[PDB]
């Protein structure tokens, strides 16, 4: 009586149940694991807070309306302030982590709409100015708020044009990245497990984000007659196999 | 202001508490490090990796 | 190898063509799941689509130019193209660039070919024979200032001398600092509020510098350098969506404003053929 | 025959002949069998 | 020196404080050394900014 | 050539060397160890940050002068703000820890003076008011500053009379508690290893301090002629075998 | 080859970091003598620092 | 393959792979053990 459909994920002191899942994606078919010695470089023993950092943090909720263009969060940024995960983050020189991402959106059998939930490794954004204008730090570190693709261009911020993925590629091809759809008629959640993907064994958690999670409405939300025209979307994310190394004074970052 | 035997000497003051004796960044190819044998050889190469040993002898 | 097996009528409870794309999978459906097929063999291996093959041919990555002329009274050799350099990079010319950016991280050895040809746009009695001396100047090395500085001694820095009209060729191991080169980097060099964003911070591999060894003849000679790059021993990770809009800058993803629609509009209906 | 000492100096590599699209086409956590229902 | 690639800082402070015996006075000095651990790697040789010249030397 | 005299303690990413030690005391002859299952009650898996919390924090320095009466710090309070130790502390419901305490005071062979360094398990202080006046919270949670026994009585604070240990017992008998002397003529440091001592397996780190460390001048400081009449005393302390459990929202404590 | 071995807390009478430089030696001290380390391998031989290589171009 | 008769005409030598810093880092007459006191 197991269905692909019902699932439970327990991680730390927190549990999620979905009764309307559509399997789960594990990026590149690899599950998060700690850093092996053969791959290690820094000689420091690392710190593995385990259950105090590897639990589920639910970010603040978004509201899908008929005019929504899509939202974008960066990792580990989105979690920069969650509990002890965040403290560890500002206090060590280097850290590394994988995540379980669970995006939630329920409706009824009269609604229609379909969101794309995708994880993009190394999502370098484009400046809407063109040329070689850079995208300032603050703009690519929105924190739990994430970036709202239907917000206005700002100065020093990225471009927010959806048919171009914020980088000069077409929305249609985002499907080459680990992703899952939430089609109100099928699905009510999306779950993706992200292994740590980098060109170095461990890195800085503040100067470099290693994935952007993106939720994009593709088939517009259509509510039943005289229904309220909107649904909330909630994102809950859990660091998994986290390791921190090179402890010290506590980083100070712009803004 | 001119090279002197004295820039090898880090001075210490009696009776100061809590205070700071010296500070430097670790750009081994520049600044204090640059004229040392280590600094001087590092400069023949583009990349370095490894641990450094910094010792202080009291006089 | 069979490309298709033989398959006949079906009346089952087992439907391989109904799936749920919401899952993120592309189910491996074949012609034989939905029509009746006959056996056929592949006769093919997919040899020429190997990434080593795809990135393994020489591509032009840079065209520069230097001239041989009397430097007498020139206050800025660099500025007179008495010698010139190149801030090595592989993203400046954009044919090879789109190919590499199909991947996120890439690792390979490089084979460089350098072709040099001379031009004599204004009245010369003859064509002189010049020797070029392109030399690699890595980060933190005395950058050269005149076309005949001590720098050109290049006692510790690899340099090649070849003749204009000829070609020079040599191969440099993978010089990246990390395990792969980042084709993309969503980071900064540090957490400052105004520091550049991209790879440009990352991929500062030092520059290459060219000059003519010959002193000057009576006429002036323009020498134009073309650098070709071939990846050998390629390794590529994490495929990405291909580049759709035009490029504007080395190292940023930025596209031009008021660009044009990249998807061709139908001449007719959705229903049109 | 390599005439040169360093590995970078050797010619192009030879075909992976690796080929396994499943990391890209089927990264699902619970295995899907073609023919069985997608969602149970 | 490069940012992305930067290595940190080294500082030194009084933990308690220097105390001189009677009949003694003034500053005392520390000598400081640097050497590399056996750990160390250097690669990709190049030319040093530490030496240059304007005309060839002669005897 | 090993002497009782020279020692090195490396804990985490921090090391201490003393060239003039007088052995080291291990309270009640027991070395800190984690909490065994047979002794466990709370069902929660605990978090063991290891090297990020088990390193040496040096508190701010004190100044021994001829008029000094003595100083008192409480644990884990004194460390309530040190790096990730402190964060963990405010963020979990329960925590447990042992410590290595290293008290430092060097002089010359012409000085005289002798400090008592003692650890008192469950040091319940007395109100200087008498009767059944209580000692308010803030007063028994001085933080890294500790309590200065030569400061004035304050209201709601403890009594600071040294011949009575701040509780109605005589200074002379403090020697029944694990302790070590620093006699300028012998010694320059004191080191005590404290195992976790409580009547429950794990407790709250904020409502209950489980040891007070006390440094008390007993033979007055006597400097050589025309020497400055004072010496600094420094206290460095390292949590060891720390475990936190029952993570959540982050305690808010008075003042 | 290991570049660093794994090493944990220390509370000894054996202090490898105190030396006497007046002797003229450079004592071979390592990261693992004064912090807690994890194993890591060298992955490197020191090929390009051989004097034949240094003077050989 | 050497094509020439004289030894000077052969290519570069091959890595010492000798490496022993102790003549430079520890030329002391009585052996010093790390961890034991420097001066006894
Ligand atoms: C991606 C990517 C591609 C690159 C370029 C890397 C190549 C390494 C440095 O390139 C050279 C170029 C020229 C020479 C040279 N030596 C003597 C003459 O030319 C040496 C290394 O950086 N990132």
């Amino acid at each position: 009586g197991y269905s692909d459909r019902v699932q439970q994920i327990t991680l730390g002191n927190s549990t999620i149940t979905t009764q309307e899942a559509a399997n789960a994606v594990v990026c590149y078919a690899e599950w998060p694991e700690y850093l092996p010695d053969v791959d290690a470089s820094d000689v420091n023993k690392t710190s593995k807070p385990d259950t105090s950092v590897c639990r589920f943090y639910t970010l603040d909720s978004k509201t899908w309306t008929t005019g929504s263009k899509g939202w974008c969060w960066k990792l580990p940024d989105a979690l920069k302030d969650m509990g002890v995960f965040g403290q560890n983050m500002f206090f060590h020189s280097l850290g590394r982590s994988g995540y379980t991402v669970h995006v939630q959106c329920n409706a009824t059998k009269f609604h229609s709409g379909c969101l794309l939930v995708v994880v993009i490794p190394e999502h370098q954004l484009a400046s809407h100015e063109g040329g070689n204008v850079s995208v300032k730090y603050t703009f690519t570190h929105p924190g739990e708020r994430g970036i709202d693709l239907s917000s206005a261009n700002e100065v020093g911020g990225p471009v927010k044009d959806v048919l171009y993925n914020m980088n000069g590629t077409l929305l249609g091809n985002l499907l080459i990245f680990p992703h899952q759809f939430i089609n109100l008629r099928t699905n009510n959640t999306a779950t993706i497990v992200i292994p740590y993907i980098n060109s170095v064994p461990i890195d800085s958690m503040t100067r470099h984000n290693n994935v952007s999670l993106m939720v994009i409405p593709i088939a517009p939300l259509t509510v039943p007659t005289g229904a309220t025209p909107s649904l909330p979307i909630t994102v809950t994310i859990a660091p998994m196999c986290t390791e921190f190394s090179g402890i010290r004074s506590k980083s100070i970052v712009p803004q | 202001t001119k090279d002197e035997v004295n820039s090898y000497l880090i001075p210490l003051n009696a009776n100061r508490q809590n205070e700071q004796v010296f500070g430097t960044n670790l750009f081994i190819g520049d600044g204090v490090f640059k004229t040392t044998l280590l600094g001087e050889i590092v400069q023949y190469y583009t990349h370095w990796s490894g641990s450094l040993r910094f010792s202080l002898m009291y006089t | 190898t069979v490309a298709s097996i033989s398959s006949g009528p079906k009346h089952t409870q087992k439907v391989p063509i109904l799936t749920a794309n919401e899952t993120g999978a592309t189910m491996p459906v074949l012609p034989s799941d939905s029509i009746e097929t006959r056996t056929t063999y592949m006769h093919f291996n997919g040899s020429e689509t190997d990434v080593e093959c795809f990135l393994g041919r020489a591509a032009c990555v840079h065209v520069t130019e230097i001239q041989n002329k009397d430097a007498t009274g020139i206050d800025n050799h660099r500025e007179a193209k008495l010698f010139n350099d190149w801030k090595i990079n592989l993203s400046s010319l954009v044919q090879l660039r789109k190919k590499l950016e199909l991947f996120t991280y890439v690792r390979f050895d490089s084979e460089y070919t350098i072709l040099a040809t001379a031009s004599q746009p204004d009245s010369a009695n003859y064509s002189s024979n010049l020797v070029v001396q392109a030399m690699y100047v890595p980060p933190g090395a005395p950058n050269p200032k005149e076309w005949d500085d001590y720098t050109w001694q290049s006692a510790s820095n690899p340099s090649v001398f070849f003749k204009v009209g000829d070609t020079s060729r040599f191969s440099v191991p993978y010089v990246g600092l990390a395990s792969a080169y980042n084709c993309f980097y969503d980071g900064y060099s540090h957490d400052d509020a105004e520091t550049q964003y991209g790879i440009t911070v990352l991929a500062h591999m030092g520059s290459m510098a060219f000059r003519i060894v010959n002193e000057h003849d009576e006429h002036k000679t323009l020498v134009k350098i073309r650098v070709y790059h071939r990846a050998k021993h390629v390794e590529a990770w994490i495929p990405r969506a291909p580049r759709a809009l035009p490029y504007t800058s080395i190292g940023r993803t930025n596209y031009p404003k008021n660009t044009e629609p990249v998807i061709k509009k139908r001449k007719g209906d959705i229903k049109s053929y | 025959i390599n005439y040169y000492k360093d590995a970078a100096s050797t010619s192009s590599a030879g075909q992976s002949l690796s080929m396994d699209p499943s990391k890209f086409t089927e990264p699902v956590k619970d295995l899907m069998l073609k023919g069985a229902p997608a969602l149970n | 020196p490069d940012t992305y690639t930067s290595a940190g800082f080294l500082s030194c402070w009084y933990q308690t404080s220097l105390i001189l015996p009677p009949e003694t006075t003034g500053q005392v000095y520390l000598l400081s050394f640097i050497s590399a651990c056996p750990d160390f790697k250097l690669r990709l040789m190049k030319d040093t900014q530490t030496i240059s010249q304007t005309v060839a030397l002669t005897e």
